[PDB]
């Protein structure tokens, strides 16, 4: 029932390597079957039941069986599990490529859209034609067969690449040893939880929660650069390899498809469409930045100067690539009066939370009740039910999986593992989502605390949660977050602007120790420091978008070259000689690959969305916030992009509020 | 797979 919760929730994470085996082969025996059932069917004999209805009801059982066998590779802590989960996704992603790539099925889906009355259908229904045509072209089922057959084994090579990519990144464990003096002004609570070593050294790892505080506050500078050089090295002889095979092969069935580069390619999948409006869009904004990155690059000179002669230090007179994040963090301490670790006394886990859930009950109209003695992959992972507020319908439940362990995913990810969409018998599925992100542990008897950017960064994941539970489709391929690539940040970044509102950070905080909140005068400087580092800030995203695009428009060049070249080119800081940043870069095998520039691209959109509508309205206005669920959320990938967009702006998108909230206007 | 920034 859409207005129950037992039962609809058929995922079960207690799978022993075997059992992942042995489903994975079943799934891909009884999916065949149907495809295998569709072929065989003479092509005038073709129906919107026989046909179309068949695949769309066979979609939404592959994907929901499918995420049971890949998603434990991410957070299941028995190695064993997550390599047969990473086996099985090896399968699917062959099985996959397989299915996609019949002949027999494309022209049956052509015949369809070509006699069916296309006026009498759902629109939905003939997105999914028009969409399914589309994509059998992307794979050259129009071309000759020797060319399907040659696009066919590339893309098996190139699925086993990026698998291979970020295993290597995942299951990476180097560590770097440093006594207590190296690691000056860390504070005690990050130098206790280090392990320690026989010589009463401690433990660094290059894990996102031991990297960034060691480069935002280790004051000694060998330390710095020694981290630097280990983390942006990770994986540089085997992925480098990788990288050397991917990127021509992307090339090369862009160019068997008709596609001048691979870039262009994935471009026409987007909703910026051409590559040449992704340059323009790149190289303009990095005109209006540049004198704001100059300003901030003098200012963190001087501050390294001045550091150096007050220490005795030498001073090489240049800022190093470990020099950046400690001398930014310098700038929010002097300029704003930010201290991150004072602050994050004022954001225990349990009262971020709540505040977070709150905010969004509010906003969006709906209802979250945590589950109890859920079944969980992990017994830190709690379970929670959404329901409509004003109906009681239940939308989707979703898992919050917060802390670091062994073997999880060590950034911060929402996944989708059940769409919200139509089943066989006419029913809605239950949306299913997972929150997983490596949020600091609770130390030194204290609660997790969190800085502002893990909050931030939870309710950044908490909108993509949103999007997957709120969104409601026919199809299983439209559901949930399966909007344009560089349309599936605007949810999520939009979300961020409310961690930069006096009143809301208000509701997110608590002191950890006395209950007392956070000063008035305290929050007003958190909430005017938004802009600090900026310059810098967005120039470096502009770097790695520029590096995506060129490692996927001119196959031949050195990638490790090419991100130095854009490195002093546009962000002014040079990349440090012998490492390798793009062999580290995951999204170029994670499905951001010629896309990087998305999230950029996505924040035009949200800062549009908040200036034009939330701010001026209120941004805890229920009904803003509820054509915002209605208009953005809702129809999931069932309209384009912009379509939603207009939908809600009454109006095409523009970067005037972008401008505006970058200081650029 | 839908991830953030890498810083
Ligand atoms: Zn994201």
């Amino acid at each position: 029932s859409s207005y129950t919760v037992a039962g609809r929730n058929v995922l079960r994470w207690d799978l022993s390597p075997e059992q992942i085996k042995t489903r994975t082969e079943e799934l891909i025996v009884q999916t065949k079957q149907v495809y295998d059932a569709v072929g065989m069917l003479g092509i005038e004999e073709v129906t919107y039941e026989n046909c179309l209805q068949a695949l769309a009801d066979v979609e939404v059982k592959y994907i929901v069986e499918r995420t049971m066998l890949d998603f434990p590779q991410h957070v299941s802590s028995d190695k064993e599990v997550r390599a047969a989960s990473t086996e099985a996704d090896k399968r699917l992603s062959r099985f996959d490529i397989e299915m996609s790539m019949r002949g027999d099925i494309f022209e049956r889906i052509v015949h369809l859209q070509e006699t069916c009355d296309l006026g009498k259908i759902k629109p939905e229904a003939r997105r999914y034609l028009e969409k399914s045509i589309k994509m059998g072209k992307r794979n050259g089922l129009h071309l000759p067969e020797q060319v399907q057959n040659e696009i066919k084994s590339m893309k098996k090579r190139m699925s086993e690449l990026c698998i291979d990519f970020n295993k290597n990144l995942n299951e990476d464990d180097t560590f770097l040893v440093f006594s207590k003096a190296e690691l000056g002004a860390l504070p005690d609570d990050f130098i206790d939880s280090l392990e320690k070593t026989d010589d009463d050294k401690y433990k660094i790892t290059l894990k996102y929660p031991h990297y960034f505080p060691v480069m935002k506050k280790c004051c000694i500078p060998e330390t710095r650069r020694r981290m630097e050089m280990a983390f942006n090295t990770r994986c540089k002889e085997e992925n480098t390899i990788i990288l050397q095979q991917l990127l021509p092969l992307r090339t090369k069935v862009a160019k068997l498809l008709g596609y001048s580069t691979h870039a262009d390619f994935v471009l026409e999948m987007n909703t910026a469409k051409s590559t040449s409006r992704v340059t323009a869009f790149l190289d303009d904004l990095s005109q209006k930045l540049k004198p704001l990155g100059e300003a901030e690059r003098e200012f963190i000179l001087n501050l390294k100067k001045k550091e150096c002669k007050d220490r005795g230090f030498e001073y090489d007179g240049k800022i190093n690539a470990w020099d950046l994040y400690y001398y930014m963090t310098q700038t929010e301490e002097l300029k704003y009066s930010i201290d991150q670790e004072f602050l994050k006394e004022y954001f225990p886990i349990e009262v971020v939370t709540e505040g977070l859930l709150n905010t969004y009950q509010e906003l969006l109209g709906l209802s979250f009740e945590q589950m109890t003695d859920a079944h969980v992959w992990n017994k830190s992972v709690t379970l929670y039910t959404v329901k409509d507020k004003a109906t009681g319908e239940v939308l989707g439940q979703f898992y919050l999986d917060l802390y670091p362990r062994e073997g999880k995913y060590n950034h911060a990810a929402c996944f989708g593992l059940q769409p919200g969409c139509l089943l066989p018998d006419g029913s809605r599925m239950m949306a299913v989502a997972a929150l997983v992100v490596n949020f600091s542990q609770p130390v030194a008897g204290r609660p997790s605390l969190l800085r502002h950017d893990e909050v931030r960064t939870y309710f950044h994941e908490f909108g993509h949660v949103m999007h997957q539970i709120c969104a409601q489709t026919d199809f299983a391929r439209f559901s949930g977050t399966n909007v344009e690539t560089d349309f599936v940040e605007v949810p999520s970044q939009m979300l961020e602007n409310w961690v930069w509102d006096v009143d809301s950070l208000r509701r997110l905080s608590k002191h950890y120790k006395d209950g007392s909140p956070i000063a008035d005068d305290l929050l007003e400087k958190l909430v005017a420091s938004r802009l600090v580092n900026t310059g810098l800030l967005t120039l470096r995203q502009i770097v790695l978008s520029k590096v995506d695009q060129s490692l996927h428009t001119n196959t031949s060049l050195d990638a490790a070259s090419e991100y130095a070249k854009y490195c002093s080119e546009i962000l002014g800081v040079a990349a440090t000689p012998g490492t390798n940043m793009p062999a580290t870069f995951g999204h170029l095998a994670g499905g951001y690959d010629g896309q990087y520039y998305g999230y950029l691209w996505s924040e035009v959109f949200s800062m549009d969305m908040f200036y034009s509508c939330f701010k001026k309205e209120g941004i805890m206005n229920p009904e803003v916030g509820m054509k915002y669920r209605n208009l953005i959320l809702k129809p999931g990938g069932s309209l384009d992009g912009m379509d939603m967009l207009h939908n809600f702006l009454k109006r095409e998108p523009n970067q005037k509020a972008f401008l505006m909230s970058r200081g650029l206007h | 797979p839908r991830r953030p920034y890498i810083l």
